[PDB]
RNA sequence: GAAGGGAGGCGCGGCCCUUCCAAGGCUAAAUACGCCCCGGGACCGAUAGCGGACCAAGUAGCGCGAGCGAACGGUGAAAAG
RNA sequence: CGCGGCCCGAGGCGGCGGGGGCGACGGGCGGAACUUAAGCAUAUCAGUACGCCCCGGAGGAGAAACCAACCGGGAUUCCCCG
């Protein structure tokens, strides 16, 4: 909603800028079989439950 | 909002779920640190005695 | 001697001067609360035959209790089991009023260690016990040899684990040879060390 | 289990040199009339024995003499062949004062297992 | 903030009662218990009873 | 080992075995389901030791 | 039986054979300044009308105890038979 | 509702014998045992063995909730890919 | 009507304590039914599951208001035996 408290927005903040991918300089330097980042989440598809 | 836990015997998977140590532990393997090879127990001696 | 005329006045209780103080005592604990901290003890002599001192760190309590037998907690007083289990009414509690007493004060007191406690009035719908508490980290109780004991930590809560006289007569440890020999050092204990299964090396 | 019941005893052994781990203890007669006519051992010598040799239960406690008041004797003969027992065994007991050198004490043996079955 | 520290703890080298971040660092248990002295305090009567039958050496044979 | 899951027996009607099954419907518990406890389980009760005169 | 038989017992061995005013004072004193329980007068009566089976049916319904109330009704006889 | 009292594996009353002293308190040892650390095994060998051998498992995912809960081991001597 | 002692209470200040956590072992309470009896109601399962409270490195128990009936033993605990 457009009516929230600040405490729900911090939550929802951090799932934001959890959405990323590896790095492709990480993957290189681990040497990282799997390059796909499992946590990742869609909006369409989701229940974020925050 | 009560002072204690909830936590029931008829499931032991959700006492695994959340319980001692399935976070950081910090202060407890500080002290077990200090007491297993350290001086703690050098301490507590020149305290009691 | 004055202790011992004391003790053997209040073998007494029916005399007309004990009746009438009795009577004065009971309409005065009635207009209190159910748990009150006394000033001094109101029997000196059985104080001091169960143990208490005139010091710094012992204290009194007086606390009363209902009486008669105890009634189930089961809703609309249904049991739904089989026809044995059936009873809702009749029934009489394990423990003495004696020692509830103690656990009552020991729940409302948990920073003190409960010592001994007696009898000290009835009316028909109460009883009144006294309460004997120590407070383990008084530096006198700390530094006398008499009652140091007390101050270790498996004296925790005693009245919680039925360590007490009262709890003990409950426990049926007033009683030694035939009769007694399955009860101790507890009741599950022995009857665990009676129903083990013992499979040895070369059996 | 054993090596630790071993262990145990060998360190309890080696705090208390030249002293024996066990006490001496009476001759008793085993209780009902199946085991009438023989002996065992028993918890401790009654205050009327200890008499008999003219000791105290401090000294008697002292020396290594386990004592039991709360035996009583119900004849004279277990009497004196607990008397003849404390006799043999003053006579064969040593002890060490404060004055002693080191080597001397080093020369002691240490009795093993039960004082005179 | 050591430096703070140190002259700290020198302002409170011999008072009875010290801020409680410069006392000993021992458990909650430990601190709650009795000294060693106090452990071994025993009425006038025992003591007098364990001092004159003193533990003696002795051998048998 | 083969029993910390919840799992029971839908009943006749569904056009399925009958052994107990979990929340999806995956079989569980039987010696003959993948991840099923063991038949007979071994134990250590069982003397290892023999005795000689 | 419990005994085990034998003409002849013991014939080894030769056997060992084993084995206050200020009270009364303070009873006494007691008994002073306080009188006797409500029962003991119902005993001290039956005494005197002469009915000693009544007596001991009483203190025996009393305490409970033959004995004891033998013993009882010996102790208040005095004050029945002394007037 | 008390003064000497208790016990002796069938009750009541009487007389003996044998044994002990309740209604206050403290006490080491020999005994039990998970997490965690160390050692071993006629044990399993990836649908087995713990649900969980895989840089991310009580994880991804499912349910308003209490809860439920997976799958996925292997280039080569050297990436010389 | 004022003020001193004792007694019984009230508000504040200082210094010390308590509270919560721990799928084992330990102590104290509350307390089932499935099941067996080829049915079932006393009995059994079981003084178990489970709920609540409380310590420790162990706990609890413990120096006879004991056994016994003998040419007697002698605080408690644990093992073997029936
Ligand atoms: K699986
Ligand atoms: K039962
Ligand atoms: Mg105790
Ligand atoms: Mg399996
Ligand atoms: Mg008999
Ligand atoms: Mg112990
Ligand atoms: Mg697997
Ligand atoms: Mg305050
Ligand atoms: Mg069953
Ligand atoms: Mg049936
Ligand atoms: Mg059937
Ligand atoms: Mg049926
Ligand atoms: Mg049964
Ligand atoms: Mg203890
Ligand atoms: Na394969
Ligand atoms: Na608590
Ligand atoms: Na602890």
């Amino acid at each position: 909603s457009a009516n929230k408290t600040l405490e729900r927005k911090l939550r929802l903040g951090k799932k934001i800028r959890m959405n990323k991918n590896i790095p492709r300089w990480v993957i290189l330097k681990d040497k990282l079989k799997k390059r796909w980042n499992y946590k990742r989440h869609h909006w369409r598809r989701s229940h974020l439950k925050l | 909002p009560s002072a204690k836990m909830r936590r029931y015997n008829w499931s032991y998977k959700s006492l695994r779920r959340r319980t001692q140590g399935t976070g950081s532990m910090s202060h407890m393997r500080k002290v077990y640190r200090a007491y297993n090879s350290g001086t703690l127990k050098a301490n507590a001696r020149k305290y009691l005695a | 001697g004055a202790y011992k005329y004391v003790q053997e006045l209040w073998r007494k209780k029916q005399s007309e001067a004990l009746h009438y103080l009795f009577r004065l005592r009971t309409w005065e604990y009635r207009q209190l609360n159910a748990i009150k901290r006394c000033s001094h003890p109101t029997r000196p002599e059985k104080a001091r035959r169960l143990g208490y001192k005139a010091k710094r760190g012992y204290v009194v309590y007086r606390v009363r209790v209902r009486r008669g037998g105890r009634k189930r907690q089961c809703v609309h007083g249904i049991s739904y089991g089989k026809p044995r289990n059936i009873g809702i009414v009749g029934l009489k509690p394990s423990r003495s009023l004696r020692a509830l007493a103690e656990q009552k004060v020991g729940r409302r007191l948990p920073s003190l260690r409960v010592l001994n406690s007696y009898w000290v009035a009835q009316d028909g719908s109460y009883k009144w016990y006294e309460v004997i508490l120590i407070d383990p980290f008084h530096p006198w109780i700390r530094n006398d040899p008499k009652i140091n004991w007390i101050c270790n930590p498996v004296m925790k809560r005693r009245e919680c684990r039925g360590l007490t006289s009262a709890g003990r007569k409950a426990r049926g440890l007033h009683n030694k040879g035939i009769g007694a020999m399955k009860l101790r050092p507890s009741k599950r204990a022995a009857w665990k060390r009676n129903h083990t299964r013992s499979l040895r090396r070369y059996r | 289990r054993k090596i630790r019941r071993r262990q145990t005893r060998l360190q309890k052994a080696k705090a208390i040199f030249p002293c024996p781990l066990q006490k001496l203890r009476p001759s008793v007669t085993r209780c009902s009339q199946k085991f009438n006519l023989t002996q065992r051992i028993g918890r401790g010598f009654t205050l009327r024995e200890l008499q008999g040799v003219g000791l105290s239960a401090g000294k008697a406690r002292q020396i290594g003499i386990a004592v039991d008041p709360r035996r009583k004797n119900k004849s004279e003969e277990s009497v004196a062949r607990n008397v003849a027992r404390l006799k043999e065994y003053l006579s064969k007991v040593t002890i060490f004062s404060k004055q002693a050198k080191p080597e001397e004490i080093q020369q002691a043996i240490q009795h093993q297992g039960v004082v005179m079955p | 903030n050591q430096k703070a520290r140190d002259e700290a703890r020198a302002a409170f080298e011999g008072a009875k009662y010290i801020p409680k971040t410069f006392r000993p660092k021992l458990t909650h248990a430990m601190r709650c218990q009795l000294t060693d002295k106090q452990k071994r305090l025993l009425p006038n009567k025992v003591m007098k009873r364990k001092l004159q039958f003193p533990k003696l050496k002795y051998a048998v044979k | 080992a083969g029993v910390q899951c919840t799992a029971h027996s839908w009943g006749p009607g569904r056009a399925v075995a009958r052994l107990p099954r979990k929340h999806g419907g995956i079989g569980a518990y039987a010696n003959f389901a993948r991840g099923g406890h063991m038949a007979h389980p071994t134990t250590v009760i069982r003397r290892w030791c023999r005795k000689v005169n | 039986p419990g005994k085990v038989f034998n003409l002849k017992k013991g014939g080894a061995v030769v056997r060992i054979v084993r084995k206050k005013p200020h009270q009364e004072f303070v009873k006494s004193i007691i008994q002073e300044c306080t009188g006797m329980a409500p029962y003991e007068m119902h005993i001290i009566e039956l005494l005197r009308m002469n009915k000693d089976r009544h007596a001991l049916r009483y203190a025996k319904k009393r305490l409970g105890n033959i004995k004891r109330a033998k013993a009882k009704r010996d102790q208040l006889s005095v004050y029945a038979r002394n007037i």
